[PDB]
């Protein structure tokens, strides 16, 4: 068999090549355990976010990505998996994935390319189309398309040690743009300037976006 | 600075998401400014500034930059 554990630090992206030649990228603050056995190529995403690319074309074993919420079974697919606090989100870019929520595994939910879905242990929570052909983070970017500010900063904070927040009056302000992850201070400064906000930064690890006046 | 672009015609907002990723730039602008607009797209190798201007043809918008490396957008400047 073959059996490895991986983690990435806050702000770190890592490239792995598994024994079968399947490529995995880990995003910021993530943890992956891999266990290939006779039945299956098992990946367990314990924390964070990963992208599977270049799946092995002719391994007889299925590829399974499990989280606490269920299983994603891959058929030749390239796909992103992110673990949130109360659900898992899968995004498929190539091929197809079968989603099997832990407490309702059959019938599987089939996700094709250009589809994104969130699920918990009991089942589907949301699903929609996406036009991305790879996750932005895997190319070193954040991409926002009218994303509410509170959600944008929740995502950005994953890449940073400190706390990032906005005043509740600002929570639904829409963020649009593309943001290199190489300098997250520049991201904050640019978004604050575009949205005409003040950046309160009185202690190193606590930043709050506020109305200007 | 140049990049290879292959951005089809379509709504402007997703085209700009595509553009900023292809150019690997910090591009930040108000969501309302680009909502419900269209582009003829951008296909070829271009200087990033020239490419952005081409993408924005017909939209009523132009590229903007300042002292830091970042890009923004604004309504086309008056000429008189």
């Amino acid at each position: 068999d073959w059996r490895a554990d991986y983690h990435s630090r806050i702000g770190e992206q890592r490239r792995l090549t598994l024994a079968d030649g399947t490529q995995v990228q880990l995003n910021t603050d993530s943890a992956l355990n891999v266990a290939f056995d006779q039945q299956a190529r098992r990946l367990r995403l314990v924390r964070g976010e990963m992208l599977i690319t270049r799946p092995a074309l002719a391994d007889s074993r299925p590829l399974w990505v499990d989280t606490e919420h269920g299983r994603l079974e891959s058929t030749l697919a390239q796909f992103n998996v992110r673990l949130h606090g109360q659900h898992t989100q899968a995004t498929v870019y190539q091929g197809s994935v079968a989603l099997q929520p832990a407490l309702h595994a059959y019938p599987p939910i089939l996700l094709g390319a250009g589809e994104q879905a969130s699920f918990n242990q009991q089942g589907l929570l949301a699903r929609q189309a996406v036009a991305a052909v790879a996750p932005a983070w895997s190319q070193g970017m954040l991409v926002a398309q009218g994303q509410p500010l509170a959600a944008f900063i929740e995502d950005l904070a994953r890449y940073r040690r400190g706390h990032l927040a906005c005043d509740p009056a600002l929570a639904g302000l829409r963020v649009s743009g593309t943001f290199p992850l190489e300098n997250t201070d520049k991201i904050i400064a640019a978004v604050a300037e575009t949205l005409q906000l003040e950046v309160q930064h009185f202690t190193r690890y606590w930043v709050t976006l506020k109305p200007r006046m | 600075a140049q990049a290879d672009f292959d951005i089809p015609a379509g709504p402007l907002a997703p085209a700009l998401a595509h553009f900023g990723q292809s150019a690997h730039i910090l591009l930040s602008y108000p969501t309302a400014l680009t909502e419900g607009r269209s582009t003829s797209g951008l296909a070829g190798r271009f200087d990033i500034d020239q490419g952005l201007a081409i993408l924005l043809a017909g939209t009523g918008l132009e590229a903007s930059r300042g002292a830091n490396a970042s890009y923004s957008l604004q309504a086309s400047a008056s000429t008189g």
